[PDB]
């Protein structure tokens, strides 16, 4: 699904400098970041992929595989 | 602007001000190793490479990134800039996976350039 | 009668919650009318869950307060208006003996109020440092306050916090910023945890002085995600101080205008540096940048930004409601006021402690500590944490100070001493701090990325007896390099534990890769 991410999106739009809060509530949601979830997060938004990927992976809290 | 008089490696230099010393060495002949350094991007700072001592200062200035201000003296041969520089190299190396020279060019007595020609 | 229950992240997992939630029942059985609020960590953590009873100006304290022992409180003092004397640990009479060597500044309120409750903030003469500032004072003014009272440092760097106002405010530029570093990075220490969790309004009034002494108008607090209840505490302390007109535009009725924002980080050591943080804000990875181009200059998004403390940002109203002088008068001619650390390890008493800056680091381990568990020889202190040194027995007498810390190798750091006996193998200490460092690096830099992971791995070759010759000199000679090499301070702090157990405890090492055992018997390997 990608509709869940729908509302955290809407909040947090207008800045691209909120990547990580998104990050983080689709980890809550999700229970980890598929890379499905990660493009709809960098088409949405409008912040490159590779920043998405960076800063997703630079976390020990963030898991991209499921669980 | 003003010319800053500056001394890199006991040779007086009449640099311009807002400059590296990279640039200042780049510009006056003096060799100053760099791997992380493009004169297009801002300044990085990860190699660590362009180390310099400058008297008065206690630690080890990065080329790349320090301007150079009036009355300077920069050894970019002391050997503690030499230690520093070679202890960076021994950890880029030591997650080196290469081969600069292929087993047959070592193998020949000659050291011929066995896989160029091949 | 008033009720107050620990309600702090120590006293949620302690049972502070099911105290409440029974303490409460036991009074709607009753039909008893009492006011039961929640209050922050007072110290006293070893005691926790924590009931206090206040009548009047006295206060008695119930140490691990149980739900089935919940009646018998209630009948003994509630209803039958007679201290029970036999669960009681403290009093308004005789405050206990570890808070009888304390003086406390930051935690001044951190566990005798109501942290959701502004009210009684204000009460406490809470508030009227800011109303001072805001009318009969001027940001210079302000500035020359700090100066006076030599506040600095605070989150282990030690710099002077007046320079960096005056730096903030000289510089060019209409909008300022002013953040607050709340990422405790350091598992183990917990002193800016628990002032928010306990005292959020320090924070938003020393942020608030800070930002007219600097000129900002706009406020962030770098909270990690994962402290809930410091981020719930905040919320509720920010939303009440903006309905007293005590945050916001417009703050008492004058052209000041200042108002926080929440950041919630992802959770990361390196993070909590100064240009990560920056990064973190702005919405990239936590890699730091280089530190000339300052943040008191140039910082998030280019605009001059002032990162301080928690615990600085708290000292600094008690500084201008009693005077630059007051604060002055404590501690050593280096550092003035008064310092918080996190005793831990094998102390008899863990907990926050807040200690003036130059008692002997002997006082705070056994007068306030309590000694050693089990009465066993105390070998060493970690002071600083996973970037801080092994401060051994000898030198037990070095004042608390910045710079009496860091003449033996150490520093301050997260002030999470870990006292450890002479069980303790002093080399898979070492091996564990540096491990944790090395798995908290960023990456950039080469004497860091992999200069630590070269130290991990001669450390473990020590340690399994593998290790082949020159080990001593090799490392440390590495650590020297990547102290003197690293970019950030996560790596020039990174070889602290290596470099300070090589300068005490060498013979320690020595054994360990000759004579294939060590004197500790704690390395598996080797028992
Ligand atoms: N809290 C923890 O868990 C933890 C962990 C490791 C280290 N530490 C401590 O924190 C320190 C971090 O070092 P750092 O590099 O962040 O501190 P630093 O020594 O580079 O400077 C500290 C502060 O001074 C400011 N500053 C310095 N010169 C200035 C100038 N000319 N103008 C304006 N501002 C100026 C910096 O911006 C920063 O706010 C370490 O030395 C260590 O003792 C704490
Ligand atoms: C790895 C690392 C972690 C740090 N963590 C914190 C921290 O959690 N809190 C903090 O106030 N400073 C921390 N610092 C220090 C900051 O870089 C900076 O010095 C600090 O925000 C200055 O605050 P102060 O002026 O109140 O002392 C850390 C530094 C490093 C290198
Ligand atoms: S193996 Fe290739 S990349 Fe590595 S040092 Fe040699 S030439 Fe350079
Ligand atoms: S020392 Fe480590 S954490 Fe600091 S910049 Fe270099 S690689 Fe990153
Ligand atoms: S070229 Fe790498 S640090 Fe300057
Ligand atoms: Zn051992």
């Amino acid at each position: 699904d990608l509709s869940l991410l729908d509302p955290v999106l809407d909040e947090y739009k207008g800045e691209k400098s909120n990547i990580i809060a998104i990050l983080q509530k689709t980890q809550e949601i999700y229970r980890f970041l598929p890379l499905d979830a990660l493009n709809y997060i960098s088409e949405k938004t409008g912040v490159k992929k590779a920043k998405i990927y960076g800063i997703a992976t630079f976390y020990a809290q963030f898991r991209l595989k499921p669980v | 602007m003003r010319l800053v008089r500056v001394n890199i490696d006991n040779k007086e230099i009449f640099a311009e001000e807002g400059k590296t010393i990279l640039e200042v060495a780049h510009e006056n002949n003096i060799e100053i190793p760099h791997l992380c350094y493009d004169k297009r991007l801002k300044p990085y700072g990860a190699c660590g490479l362009c180390v310099v001592e400058i008297e008065g200062s206690p630690k080890l200035a990065r080329a790349c990134s320090t301007y150079v201000t009036d009355k300077m003296v920069i050894k970019t041969d002391s050997p503690r800039v030499r230690n520093a520089r070679k202890m960076a190299l021994e950890l880029l190396l030591s997650e080196h996976r290469g081969d600069c020279r292929p087993p047959c060019v070592l193998a020949c007595p000659a050291h011929t350039d066995c896989q160029g020609y091949v | 009668m008033k009720i107050r229950v620990g309600l702090g992240s120590c006293g949620m997992a302690a049972g502070g919650n099911k105290v409440m939630e029974c303490i409460q029942q036991e009074l709607r059985s009753r039909n008893l009318d009492i006011p039961v609020e929640p209050t922050g960590c007072i110290g006293l953590c070893f005691f926790e869950p924590l009931v206090d009873v206040i009548d009047g100006d006295d206060v008695y304290t119930y140490g691990n307060v149980t739900p089935e022992m919940i009646p018998k409180i209630i009948e003994s003092h509630v209803i039958g208006k007679k201290p029970l004397d036999e669960f009681i640990v403290s009093t308004s009479f005789e405050p206990y003996p570890m808070l009888k060597s304390q003086v406390r500044i930051a935690l001044k309120n951190c566990g005798r109020i109501n942290p959701e409750d502004i009210d009684d903030y204000i009460k406490n003469g809470g508030y009227e440092a800011l109303k001072k500032v805001l009318t009969s004072m001027t940001p210079e003014e302000v500035i020359e306050e700090i100066k006076i009272s030599g506040l600095r440092g605070r989150g282990g760097a030690g710099f002077p916090t007046w320079f960096k106002w005056d730096a903030a405010r000289k510089a060019s530029g209409d909008i300022k910023y002013v953040v607050c570093n709340a990422d405790e990075g350091d598992p183990g220490a917990f002193m800016d945890r628990s002032i928010l969790e306990g005292d959020p309004h320090a924070v938003l009034e020393g942020m608030t002085i800070a930002a007219y002494a600097i000129g900002a108008k706009e406020g962030y607090i770098y909270v990690r995600a994962e402290y809930p209840l410091a981020i719930k505490r905040l919320e509720i302390a920010i939303e009440q101080a903006r309905n007293r007109n005590l945050l916001g535009n417009n703050i008492l009725n004058t052209n000041f205008s200042f108002d926080i924002k929440l950041k919630k980080g992802a959770g990361a050591f390196v993070c909590g540096e100064e240009t990560a943080l920056i990064a973190s804000i702005e919405g990239e990875r936590g890699m730091p940048r280089l530190k000339p181009p300052f943040p008191a200059q140039s910082g998030l998004w280019g605009r001059p930004t002032n990162i301080n403390n928690v615990e600085t940002y708290a000292n600094v109203p008690w500084i201008i409601t009693n005077g630059g002088k007051a604060f002055a008068s404590l501690g050593t001619e280096k550092s003035k006021g008064t310092k918080v650390f996190a005793l831990a390890g094998k102390i008899k008493r863990g907990g926050l402690v807040e200690v003036p800056m130059g008692m002997s680091l002997r006082e705070v381990i056994y007068n306030i500590g309590g000694g050693i568990k089990d009465d066993k020889a105390f070998k060493a202190v970690q002071m600083g944490g996973p970037s801080g040194g092994c401060i051994p027995a000898d030198l037990i007498d070095t004042p608390v100070d910045y710079e009496s810390i860091t003449k033996t190798g150490a520093i301050m750091g997260s002030g999470g001493m870990i006292v450890m006996d002479e069980t303790t193998c002093m080399v898979d200490i070492a091996r564990f701090f540096l491990e944790f460092t090395c798995k908290e690096s960023c990456g950039k830099c080469t004497y860091c990325r992999v200069g630590t992971r070269r130290m991990l791995e001669i450390l473990d070759r020590i340690c399994n007896g593998e290790g082949r010759d020159g080990d001593l000199e090799l490392l440390e000679e590495l650590a020297v390099s990547v102290k003197d090499g690293s970019l950030c301070g996560l790596g020039q702090t990174a070889p602290n534990p290596v470099l300070t157990t090589l300068r005490y405890f060498k013979d320690e090492y020595i054994a360990h890769i000759r004579d294939k055992k060590c004197p500790a018997k704690q390395c598996k390997a080797l028992i």
